[PDB]
């Protein structure tokens, strides 16, 4: 994929969820019409996502140290990659995967 | 054990990381002279009158091996794998060889 990631012929299936319509009070005398009357509903709950990832171990004979991703943010008014004073979660830095090196 | 024309050992330098243990192997070429020309010498601080620098002892015809620094056993890259990923280290066992004399 041009945006990056894993191209999949069979991607994870889409998970669809709706609130089942709860109809409101029907008319005592039957009428033939489309039913537009509903009780206002919403739902909430918890969802767990569990993914298994396969890894390739770094195997290298390089003598000198390599590049590592580290915290070099220094002094801040809140922790980086944490909530701020008002509780907003702050990730201001994009992090790629390419740090270790390998020969062509 | 072995003749003139056979090597009595092979070169081994690697680091192996298995589980909670790392094994370092390293090989060097060493040179030994004949020290003191085969005698022991009583050595002192000489005529020095300063008590702080005074000493008495012996130099020997013998040499010795000192591997007691970490960079003997760890490449910088291995030292990096150690310090970034682990909370603790201690030595467990030691094997030493002299060969191809």
């Amino acid at each position: 994929p041009n945006l990056g990631g894993f191209g999949l012929h069979n991607p994870p299936p889409q998970v669809f969820i709706k609130n089942t319509p709860v109809p409101a009070d029907p008319p005592v005398e039957y009428v033939h019409q489309k039913w537009n009357s509903y009780i206002t509903q919403y739902s909430t709950g918890q969802c767990t996502v569990e993914m298994v990832w396969e890894l390739r171990k770094e195997n290298s004979k390089r003598w000198n140290p390599e590049i590592q991703f580290t915290s070099n943010f220094s002094n801040r008014t809140s922790i980086m990659f944490a909530p701020n004073e008002t509780g907003g979660y702050v990730e201001d830095r994009l992090i790629g995967t390419r740090y270790l090196t390998q020969n062509l | 054990a072995d003749g003139v024309g056979n090597a009595s050992g092979n070169w081994h330098c690697d680091s192996q990381w298995m589980g909670n243990t790392v094994i370092t192997k390293t090989t060097r070429t060493w040179v030994l002279p004949s020290y003191n020309n085969h005698i022991y010498k009583a050595i002192t601080s000489g005529t020095s009158q300063d008590a702080n620098v005074q000493y008495a002892g012996y130099s020997t015809p013998w040499g010795y091996f000192d591997f007691n620094r970490f960079h003997c056993h760890f490449s910088p890259r291995d030292w990096q794998r150690l310090i970034n990923n682990h909370w603790g280290i201690r030595p467990k066992s030691l094997k030493f060889k002299i060969f191809n004399v």
